[PDB]
């Protein structure tokens, strides 16, 4: 009973050394610390060499004493998978963190597995309509593809991932997994409560009719928890792909936080750091996680990952490494966002493998390439326009600057999830309407319309509606002079008649501060522990 | 030398003991004649192996917890960061010039904790909870940990209550929810502190008009500031009366970098007392960009590998595990809240810095304060195109929400036509209208220091500006015009607007009536 129950050798932050006097646990095995305040799971990372394993803590190590009994579980971190996980919130180690009781486990799968083989792969390219103009036009999504949203802290990739949830995850009739990795806990509560409202998550005895399962490793978690919670969400998605055999939607908010968490951990593991500050194993840790997120021949996983860029730096090694793992990379720019254009999608930096005329049709492809040609030509003109003004341009250049400003504003779109703070109701723009409208603005059918008629509208019917309305409001600015409903006898009381209906409050004068406060008696001397573990005052010597 | 071959040396294989017995009769008398030179051996206590750079290596301390307050025998506290096989690396909350090699380290049995409670309310403490205001020890207080984990998903609810700041720009444009986190990001000397000070003074003004549970108890955490600045701020909070509700934690620029790293966690543990017992807290981390610099100092002195700009790599986790404790709790947890105002100084307006973009992707919004608006005298210099608060929106004052959408739209069009014409020669005379209205409104929103306004006197003041009622006044006398409007309007309508929550159509009628008998100074 002593063997294969080892003891804590040294504790450095998220990283625990445990010495096992016989038959060491394997790498990736799960170990349980006995006597901690909470459940502390340690995942074995390395064998250090002297009957010592090197572990990663899935919770805080504050409170670990250097002899503590650590129990090997003989297997990796196994999380509950199945249809009974639908509608629940899980953490990194598969525990319910939504207070709905224990999780109905059809199976429990380890969170570490290999990627599917080369024979298992799927080469099928059908488009996924998102109802977003810039996404559907310029970098269209694949229905079994890895999709990345690249952004720089405040450019809108959580709002884009929520709009993609709202548009896609209702028509798509499968199950969803939301793996929240390293994001705000407030946003996880927001998504959970809005999914209970729209009935995607159902509580109580209706729980089996839920469509989404949430796995959360948010930014208050230690680095070991945020480094493995994406693997937990992957395991929940891979059960539905491999065993239920059906389509999954996996949304991962900030897969960068996985890399950042392993970079926090890797400093204390005794590794020589790679470029900018990262672990030497960035590409292989990221690739081992990303190659599990695929569609095989037996099921589909449509993946949407938000990717954070660290200082608006798209050449940082974590974004530059994760660019090669995606089928559609939607890059959000801060300069686009500062012009008020939302979604702040850089149209000359967002790519897809679907922008291919043999896949989307030559009409869509030619419109998209013409839109990109006009935008790139304006980008080449902007250095002249900023200095010499638009008065120095050619008439051909003035035409392409006007058309490119119109197609820059037309790529912006109101979102249904943004209407609670913008106030403008959102529009779902169909793909045929997107192609037709952008073709019309390309050919010069809508040069009659101003620039701001295109800003934050759905499709080209609404450009002409807003262009009639802006022109219409160019006259109507007055005749709110008299004939009011706000003179003194319309339905109005007097002001003192309004004062007496005020519910007077009683101000309590005592702050309620010592209601049930148990003040402990602080000592005016530092009380410490002597050699016998007994509480004594600090001895008066230096 | 294999461990298979070092394991067989536990078994005795000497086959002759002619000097086991020779020294075992002679070892104790030779040890006894050197007892003047033996320091007493150490097992559960600690002895300092080596101290330097504010990190001591401590031999022994066999039963210390990781992350625990240790006490050096000179009375300086420490924190056991990394327990190693041979030593314990402790981090010294103080100057290491008083720690010697061979000093005794005492375990205290408790992870790093500060005094929290009703009795720390009013006091000026250091980064670890000991008072520095000189008025004695912290009484009516209890000890709680500084590295509590933030509440989870199920322990929260969305922010609903509207947390008035007293700044017209903030309460109209960037409104603050009560469990929200709002970054005050700007350059050096752009009025970052002034917004947070105005919020604290306004909570003093509102705490005496609300019934005992809608009161907000502020905490100001001053990290890396000067001590004279903190003394002047305590003088201001005392003479306004705001020190009745404020805790003031200060780890100043002279203090050790562990104390500056730890002081926001100490202040957060003190304000989480008010979050956890159903009350509401306000916490201001002034220059969280200095806590990041102190943590970078600690990490490079611990020889951890530097990452971007030199920062340790867990400098995101430093601020994320700090600001995630600013929450709004659910009704099963009491319903208390904690609103955070992190402050980040920016170099030359570079929002794309490391710590700046870290804290932007933690907080629920931003308040950008520009040097080009601050030099022109537009104070608070709030960048309206960049400032944002999405969690506090549709959770603000309802009358202010009825008025301020027109204000956000009119400042938006003012920004559009100033983005078109930065030189004045081509006047459309409808572009001149939106220029005159924008110049009226940006004179309306700018205000003076250390005098926050109640929300009904801001609602009426921006009601009188987003409508007509001020176009008689030209561009200069608007600061006196709004004071004349606040003065000459009959003060019953402020009581109806406060009590009802929004402008009712009877109140809109009386308000359109009352804004016509106002003697504007521009005439
Ligand atoms: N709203 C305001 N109206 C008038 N003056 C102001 C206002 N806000 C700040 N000031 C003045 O501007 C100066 C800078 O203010 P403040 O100290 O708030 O900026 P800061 O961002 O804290 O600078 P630092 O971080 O370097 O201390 C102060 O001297 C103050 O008197
Ligand atoms: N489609 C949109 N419409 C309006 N505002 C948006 C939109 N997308 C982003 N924003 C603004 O950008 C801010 C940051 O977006 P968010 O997704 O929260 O940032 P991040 O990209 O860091 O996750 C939001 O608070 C919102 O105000
Ligand atoms: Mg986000
Ligand atoms: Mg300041």
């Amino acid at each position: 009973p002593a063997i294969d129950a080892g003891y804590v050798s040294q504790v450095i932050g998220p990283v625990v050394d445990v010495r096992f006097d016989g038959e060491l646990p394997s790498i990736l095995s799960s170990l349980e610390v006995e006597g901690h305040s909470v459940r502390l799971v340690l995942e074995v990372a390395q064998h250090m060499g002297d009957n010592t394993v090197r572990c990663i803590a899935m919770d805080s190590t504050d409170g670990l004493v250097r002899g503590q009994k650590v129990v090997d579980t003989g297997s990796p971190i196994k999380v509950p998978v199945g249809r009974g996980t639908l509608g629940r919130i899980m953490n990194v180690i598969g525990e319910p963190v939504d207070e709905q009781g224990p999780i109905d486990a059809a199976d429990i799968w380890s969170i570490h597995r290999e990627a599917p083989e080369f024979t298992e792969q799927s080469t099928e390219q059908e488009i996924l309509v998102t109802g977003i103009k810039v996404v559907d036009l310029l970098a269209p999504y694949q229905r079994g593809g890895k999709i990345g949203l690249f952004g720089g802290a405040g450019v809108g990739k959580t709002v884009l991932i929520m709009e993609l949830i709202n548009n896609v995850a209702k028509a798509h009739g499968g199950f969803s997994v939301f793996a929240g990795v390293g994001e705000r806990t407030r946003e996880g509560n927001d998504l959970y409560r809005e999914m209970i409202e729209s009935g995607v998550i159902k509580l109580g005895a209706e729980r089996g009719n839920s469509k989404c399962t949430l796995v959360y490793g948010q930014m208050n978690e230690p680095p070991g928890a945020r480094a493995r919670v994406a693997l937990t969400g992957l395991t929940v998605a891979e059960y539905f792909r491999d065993i239920e055999g059906q389509d999954v939607l996996l949304f991962v908010d900030n897969i960068f936080r996985f890399t950042q968490a392993n970079s926090e951990v890797s400093a204390l593991l005794g590794r020589i750091p790679s470029a900018v500050g990262y672990q030497p194993t960035l590409a292989t840790d990221l690739g081992g996680l990303q190659e599990r997120i695929t569609t095989t021949t037996k099921g589909s996983i449509t993946s949407v990952q938000a990717v954070y860029v660290p200082a608006d730096d798209l050449t940082d090694p974590a974004p530059a490494t994760t660019f090669a793992h995606l089928d559609a990379t939607t890059v959000l720019s801060r300069s686009i966002a500062e012009l008020g254009i939302y979604p702040a999608v850089d149209p000359l930096d967002s790519t897809s493998r679907m922008l291919n005329p043999n896949v989307i049709g030559a009409e869509h492809y030619n419109v998209a390439r013409g839109v990109q040609k006009v935008l790139q030509d304006y980008k080449n003109l902007q250095d002249i326009i900023a200095i010499l003004g638009m008065d120095e341009l050619s008439e051909e250049d003035k035409l392409t600057v006007a058309r490119a400003r119109k197609i820059q504003r037309f790529l912006s779109q109101p979102f249904q999830v943004a209407e609670v703070f913008t106030g403008t109701p959102g529009k779902y723009v169909d793909l045929a309407d997107t192609i037709s409208g952008f073709q019309g603005v390309l050919t010069g059918k809508y040069d009659d319309l101003p620039e701001m008629a295109f800003y934050m509208v759905g499709d080209i019917k609404e450009v002409k509606e807003k262009a009639d309305k802006m022109a219409k409001d160019i006259a109507s600015r007055k005749e709110a002079d008299n004939k009011k409903v706000s003179e003194e006898l319309k339905d109005i009381p007097s002001l003192d008649k309004l004062v007496s209906e005020i519910k007077e409050v009683v101000i309590e004068e005592d702050d309620g501060l010592e209601e049930d406060f148990k003040a402990e008696a602080l000592s005016s001397e530092t009380v410490v522990l002597n050699e016998e573990g007994k509480s004594v005052p600090l001895p008066k010597k230096n | 030398a294999d461990a298979k071959a070092l394991d067989e040396l536990r078994k005795p294989k000497f086959s002759s003991k002619y000097l086991i017995q020779h020294v075992s009769q002679k070892l104790i008398p030779a040890v006894k004649e050197w007892e003047k030179s033996y320091q007493p051996p150490v097992i559960h206590l600690g002895r300092v192996l080596s101290v330097g750079d504010g990190i001591a290596r401590v031999y022994g301390l066999k039963s210390v917890q990781a992350g625990e307050l240790v006490c050096f025998d000179s009375g300086v506290k420490g924190m056991a960061l990394n327990l190693q096989a041979d030593h314990v690396g402790v981090v010294v909350f103080g100057n290491d010039s008083v720690i010697h090699q061979g000093d005794l380290v005492y375990r205290t049995g408790q992870i790093v904790n500060v005094p929290i409670g009703p009795g720390t309310l009013g006091r000026v403490t250091d980064g670890l909870g000991q008072p520095i205001d000189g008025k004695g020890p912290l009484t009516n207080v209890r000890s709680s940990l500084v590295e509590v984990k933030a509440p989870g998903i199920i322990a929260r609810q969305s922010v609903r209550e509207p947390l008035f700041t007293g700044v017209k720009a903030v309460d109209a444009l960037v409104p603050i929810g009560r469990g929200q986190r709002e970054l005050i990001i700007g350059d050096r000397q752009t009025g970052k502190t002034a917004v947070a000070i105005d919020a604290i003074i306004h909570q003093k003004n509102c705490n005496e008009q609300v019934p005992k549970a809608q009161r907000v108890y502020c905490v100001y955490v001053a990290v890396g500031q000067k001590r004279s600045t903190v003394a002047q701020l305590v003088k201001l909070f005392t003479q306004t009366g705001a020190m009745r509700y404020t805790i003031m934690v200060s780890a100043t620029a002279s203090d050790a970098a562990p104390l500056q790293f730890l002081a926001p966690y100490s202040g957060c543990a003190m304000a989480e007392y008010f979050r956890d017992t159903g009350k509401h807290g306000l916490i201001i981390y002034d220059d969280l960009s200095k806590q990041s610099v102190a943590y970078r100092q600690m990490s490079l002195l611990l020889r951890r590998p530097p990452g971007r700009e030199a920062f340790p790599g867990d400098v995101f986790y430093l601020h994320s595990r700090l600001l995630e404790r600013a929450a709004k709790l659910s009704k099963e947890l009491g319903g208390g809240s904690l609103t955070a105002f992190p402050v980040i100084e920016t170099q030359a307006g570079d929002v794309s810095a490391y710590i700046a973009t870290n804290v932007i992707s933690i907080t629920d919004g931003q308040i950008f304060l520009e040097t080009e608006l601050f030099y022109k005298g537009i104070r608070p210099a709030l960048n309206v195109g960049l400032s944002v608060s999405r969690v506090g929106s549709a959770a603000q004052f309802p009358g202010m929400k009825q008025v301020a959408g027109t204000l956000k739209l009119e400042l938006a069009q003012y920004r559009e036509v100033a983005a078109f014409a930065q030189f004045g020669s081509d006047l459309d005379a409808a572009t001149q209208y939106v220029l005159e209205r924008g110049a009226r409104l940006t004179e309306m929103l700018k205000q003076k220091q250390f005098a926050p306004i109640p929300i009904e006197r801001q609602t009426v003041a921006v009601y009188a500006a987003t409508k007509g009622f001020l176009d008689k006044v030209r561009v200069q006398d608007i600061v006196a015009a709004e004071e004349a409007v606040i003065s000459q309007v009959n003060p019953a309508v402020f009581k109806i607007l406060k009590a009802n929550g929004k402008i009712t159509p009877a109140l809109d009628a009386h308000l359109k009536a009352e804004l016509r008998k106002v003697k504007l100074p521009g005439a």
